[PDB]
RNA sequence: AACUGAAGAGUUUGAUCAUGGCUCAGAUUGAACGCUGGCGGCAGGCCUAACACAUGCAAGUCGAGCGGAUAAAGGGAGCUUGCUCCUGGAUUCAGCGGCGGACGGGUGAGUAAUGCCUAGGAAUCUGCCUGGUAGUGGGGGAUAACGUCCGGAAACGGGCGCUAAUACCGCAUACGUCCUGAGGGAGAAAGUGGGGGAUCUUCGGACCUCACGCUAUCAGAUGAGCCUAGGUCGGAUUAGCUAGUUGGUGGGGUAAAGGCCUACCAAGGCGACGAUCCGUAACUGGUCUGAGAGGAUGAUCAGUCACACUGGAACUGAGACACGGUCCAGACUCCUACGGGAGGCAGCAGUGGGGAAUAUUGGACAAUGGGCGAAAGCCUGAUCCAGCCAUGCCGCGUGUGUGAAGAAGGUCUUCGGAUUGUAAAGCACUUUAAGUUGGGAGGAAGGGCAGUAAGUUAAUACCUUGCUGUUUUGACGUUACCAACAGAAUAAGCACCGGCUAACUUCGUGCCAGCAGCCGCGGUAAUACGAAGGGUGCAAGCGUUAAUCGGAAUUACUGGGCGUAAAGCGCGCGUAGGUGGUUCAGCAAGUUGGAUGUGAAAUCCCCGGGCUCAACCUGGGAACUGCAUCCAAAACUACUGAG
C-alpha cells in the first residue's frame, strides 16, 4: 500500500515532522514519492504548526493513499 | 527517433550493418572529434548493397545484438 | 530458532507433495497429445485433445501453473491439429 | 578565555593611548609608556613589512577583547556581505553587546562592561542577556536590571562619561538607565589610527 | 527573491642575468602520539583479521477460522462446615489453519561491466490499497491434536483407532474472461459476528439487515523484470580473439522479446576509435582544496548493486534461488550410553586475537513507524533516549576598580642604575558557571466509560460518524527554565625567539655532547647546543608525525617550450586522419534564440524564521553547467547544385 505518514527531522528533544507520501515498506528517513507539508509541535512566535497543502492531498487521497493516526487529525484540523 | 547511415556489409542472412558517424566534442579541449558507431539493422528482404545510404529505427529485439530495423533506402 | 519457522518447515512438504500430484497430472495429459501427433493420427489425437482441455484449465485457477502458461499450450496444440488437414 | 594580566604593558608596546585603563587619572603616569617593554626597551629599528600588518591586526584585536578564532569568524561574515569588507568588519565589532554597554557609559573600562553582562545585570528587549557577543540591532532598548541599579560601579562611571561625550548613534537616560541604540555607526566616528586596509590584506597571505 | 578573487621567499656564483630542481608560509582529516586539563550545547567513534566466538536479547500475532481440555463467578441441592455432585460458564493455550518472517537492521568480499549514472521504449507482472462491475449454489473423502502400542543414550522416529474447519476435491452455474476460423468450446466460491418486525422453527436454525471475509474481471496508482544509445581506472615491454562462436529456419521454454534451448543450415562476428589479457577498485548525489579551469577523493546522511561460515541446488510463494527456512558436499567447534547428533554475532551489547588506534553484557514502547487483529491489545537491541572519550566545530568562565615607599625578591649592569611592574601587597566592590535550597512548563495525540444528535434500516435495535460529559498516560526526569543562600572563594598551560618569521641577552659547553623544514651552526668570548631572566604567538588546548589539494605558468584547454640551457626524426614519397582559393543557389547537420519534459530529497549559495547568542534546526528562491522533443532565424562552417 501507499501511505501518508510523518518523518522526523531536527535535533534532540526538538522534533520537526514532514508529511510525506511513501510506499509502506520503506524506512522512515528513506525514499518517498513526494512531500506536501510539515508539522512543528514546538512552534513559538512567528512559526507555523500546520502547513498542509490541500491540492496534492486532494489528488492522492482519491487514489487509495492510506493515512496514519496523527495524519487522520491533521488533515481534519485545517 | 530516426537515424541514417551507410552500409558496409552484406555477408549475413537478412542482416545488414551500418556506420553512423557522430561529432562529439572533447570535454576539456573544446574540439569536435569524429567517433563512429556500428549497428546491426535487421534487413528484411536481402536487397541492400554495400555502399548505400539507408535509414533505421528501433524495434523490439529480433535476434540478440540486432534490434534496429530498416525504414527505407534513400539513395544508392 | 523459533517455534514458528519449524511450523513453516512442516507446512512445506505438505504442499510440495500436494502440488506435485496436481502438477504431473497436467503433463501426462499433454504428452498424450504430442505422442499422438507424431504417429500422424487425426482422430486419436482429437480424442486426447478433448479430454485434456478441462484438465489444464481446472489446474490453472487452483494456482499451480500460471494462467498465461495455460494460455500457451492451448494455442500451440490447436496449431498442430489444423496442420493435419 | 579572556586576557588576565598587565594592561599598561599592551598599551606600552604598540605606543598609543589605546584606552585600556579605567580612570581619567593620567596616561603615562601609571604606565610609563615611553618604551617597548621588556629588558631591551631601548634598542629599536625597522619593523618588518609583515610585522607592520601583524602590528595593526593585533592593535584592533586588543581594543575590543576578541581572540583569533572568533576574529576570523567575523572576517568570514565581512566577506559574505556586499561591499567594503573593511567597514563591515568594524560594524560587526561595534554592534557587539560589550561595546554598546561601554558606549552608553555603563562602565569605566570595556572589561567592566564584560562583567556587567556576565552577571545577568543587563537586558536588551526586556529580557536578560548574559552573552558578551550578542549582536544588537537598530532600535534595541538596552536597559539595566532593577536588582542592580544601586551599584556604585554604574553610578561612578557616569561621571567618567564627561570626558567622553555622546557618540551620536546612542542616547542614554541618567535616571532609569535605559539606553537606546539608535542606528549603525558610520565611518566617521571611528578614529583614523585603525586601518581597514592592513587587516584585510593580512588574511590573504 | 539575482549576485565578485588571483601575493611570495630561501638555496648553484668572485659577483650578475637566465634555465631548472628542492624546501617553507595556507586550509584540511573517522587520525595516532607527547605535555597539560574547569564547563555546557550539537555532532561523531574497528580505516587493521570478510579472523575465530562464551553467555543475554533482536519476528511474531489472531479464541469476531475450527477442534480439544482448563473449567470461574454464579444456579444450586445435599450433608454439617466443609465436602459431595449438579448447573451454567468467564478465562486460559499445546495442535490444525490465515497472515507475516522477501520489510526493517549489517558489511564491502567479489565484479572493469551495461553493474552503476543520463536519455529513451515494449514484449510483461503486481498480495495488501482506490474506483467499478458480476457473484457468494449444493456434495464428498481424508488428517494432526487426542488414544494406544512399539523402537531410540538422546535429538526423536514408527504403527494401528477416532474427530473438525474460512484445510482439501469433484459437481452446478459465468463475462464484462481464456482459446477458436467464423462456428463453437473451457473455468470459481467460505463462511463467522452484532442485531432484529413478521413468519417457518429445537427465533438448534431458516429469516431480514449490518459489519467483515471470499470469487471472477476492467481501470488507476505503487513496486518489479527486461531491451537500445552513450559515458565509466592503469598497463601496447598485453595484438589478434571466438565454434551456440555470428546469423537463418523448425520445435521447445519463460509472467515477457532473445541461441534462452535444441535439431539441422550458412561461414560468419568483433579489433589500433585499443578487442583480448594482466593489475587494482563497489559505483552515484556529494565532501576537501582552487580566484577560476581543474585536481584528488566516495567516513557519518541518502539512492542503487553485491553477499550472510565454503561450494552447490531447488521448493514454498504475490514477489526468495532466501541473514534467525529445507536438502547435499566440505571445513571447523561441541555432545554421546560410540550407535549418532548439534552449531554459524558481516543484528545490539560483550570476550579473545590483530593493531599506531576506536565506547555499556544500559533504559524504555511515552513519542514517530512497522507486523498481526482493526476490538482493545501484543511484539520491536530499527527508533527515541541515557553512559563512556578535549574525537571535532561553536559559546562561557578562571574576577572588576583603586593603588609608586617604583617594597622585598629575581636577572643584568659602564656600578650610576635599569628591568620584572600598578604588576603585587594594601583598599573598595562583584557572584555567571560549578555547589546548595525551593519552584517548574513543553514534548499528550489518544484510549476507557457515559450521554446526545445525525444515516443504516423494515426496525434510529445494532453499528459507523459529529459532539458533550467524565476518567485515565512521560523512558527522558532531580526536565529546560526561575528565585534564594556561601564567598574572590572552585578553576592556565604549550611551542618558539640566526635568516625565511612576530619576538634576546647573560651563564655552562668547548669539532665534545648535541641541534636541524632548508641554508647549516659547535675547534675556549655560541643572540642557533644545555640552562636563567626577558619577550612574542596562540589558548582549554598547544605541538610533532602521517596523508591530499594549493603555492607549482613544475603536464601550461584557460596558461609554457625546442640556434647554444633538456628538447626538430639522417632525408624522401605516401595510406588513415586533420585543415580548404573565389562567385551564386539550395538545404538546416553544426551555431544562436525560445518553449516543454527532465536533472530525487539533502549539501552549497541567497532572503527570511526558531534555540538568551552562535554552532544547530528550518520556510521560499536561485542553481544543478546536462540530455531529449518542438518552433524560428541564416552570417560563418558542413552537405548539395552550378560556375
Ligand atoms: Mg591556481
Ligand atoms: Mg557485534
Ligand atoms: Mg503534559
Ligand atoms: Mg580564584
Ligand atoms: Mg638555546
Ligand atoms: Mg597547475
Ligand atoms: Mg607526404
Ligand atoms: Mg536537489
Amino acid at each position: 500500500m501507499v501511505t501518508i505518514r510523518l518523518a522526523r527531522g531536527g535535533s534532540k528533544k526538538r522534533p520537526f515532522y514532514h508529511l510525506t507520501v511513501t510506499n509502506s515498506r520503506n524506512a522512515r528517513d528513506g525514499r518517498f514519492v513526494e512531500r506536501i507539508g510539515f508539522f512543528n509541535p514546538v512552534a513559538t512566535g512567528g512559526e507555523v504548526r500546520l502547513s498542509v497543502d490541500q491540492e496534492r492531498a486532494t489528488y492522492w487521497l482519491g487514489q487509495g493513499a492510506q493515512p496514519s493516526e496523527r495524519v487522520a487529525q491533521l488533515l481534519k484540523d485545517a | 527517433r530516426t537515424l541514417t547511415g551507410r552500409v558496409v556489409s552484406d555477408k549475413m542472412d537478412k542482416t545488414v550493418t551500418v556506420l553512423i558517424e557522430r561529432r562529439v566534442k572533447h570535454p576539456i579541449y573544446g574540439k569536435y572529434v569524429k567517433r563512429s558507431t556500428k549497428l546491426h539493422a535487421h534487413d528484411e528482404s536481402n536487397q541492400c548493397r554495400i555502399g548505400d545510404l539507408v535509414t533505421i529505427r528501433e524495434t523490439r529485439p529480433l535476434a540478440k545484438t540486432k534490434a534496429w530495423t530498416l525504414v527505407d533506402i534513400v539513395e544508392r | 530458532n523459533t517455534p514458528s519457522a519449524k511450523k513453516r518447515a512442516k507446512q512445506a512438504e505438505k504442499r510440495r507433495s500436494h502440488n506435485a500430484s496436481l502438477r504431473s497430472m497436467v503433463r501426462t495429459y499433454i504428452k498424450n497429445v504430442v505422442k499422438a501427433i507424431d504417429a500422424k493420427d487425426l482422430e486419436k489425437a482429437q480424442a486426447a485433445f478433448t479430454a485434456a482441455v478441462p484438465v489444464i484449465d481446472r489446474m490453472a485457477d487452483k494456482g499451480i501453473i500460471h494462467k498465461n502458461k495455460a494460455a500457451r499450450h492451448k494455442s500451440r496444440l490447436s496449431g498442430h491439429i489444423k496442420a493435419l488437414s | 578565555a579572556r586576557y588576565i594580566g598587565p594592561k599598561c604593558k599592551l598599551s606600552r608596546r604598540e605606543g598609543t593611548d589605546l584606552f585600556l585603563k579605567s580612570g581619567a587619572r593620567a596616561l603615562d603616569s601609571k604606565c610609563k609608556a615611553e618604551n617597548v617593554p621588556g629588558q631591551h626597551g631601548q634598542r629599536r629599528g625597522r619593523l618588518s613589512d609583515y610585522g607592520l600588518q601583524l602590528r595593526e591586526k593585533q592593535k584592533v584585536r586588543r581594543i575590543y577583547g576578541v581572540l583569533e578564532r572568533q576574529f576570523r569568524g567575523y572576517y568570514q561574515e565581512a566577506s559574505r556581505r556586499k561591499g567594503s569588507t573593511g567597514e563591515n568588519l568594524l560594524q560587526l565589532l561595534e554592534c557587539r553587546l560589550d561595546n554598546v554597554v561601554y558606549r552608553m557609559g555603563f562602565g569605566s573600562t570595556r572589561s567592566e562592561s564584560r562583567q556587567l553582562v556576565s552577571h545577568k545585570a543587563i537586558t536588551v528587549n526586556g529580557q536578560t542577556v548574559n552573552i558578551p557577543s550578542y549582536q544588537v540591532k537598530a532600535g534595541d532598548v538596552v536597559a539595566v536590571r532593577e536588582k542592580s541599579k544601586n551599584q556604585l560601579r554604574i553610578a561612578q562611571a557616569l561621571e567618567l562619561c564627561g570626558q567622553r561625550g555622546r557618540v551620536e548613534w546612542v542616547e542614554v537616560d541618567l535616571d532609569k538607565k535605559a539606553g537606546t541604540f539608535k542606528s549603525a555607526p558610520a565611518r566617521s566616528d571611528l578614529s583614523a589610527d585603525i586601518n581597514e586596509n592592513l587587516i584585510v590584506e593580512l588574511y590573504s597571505k
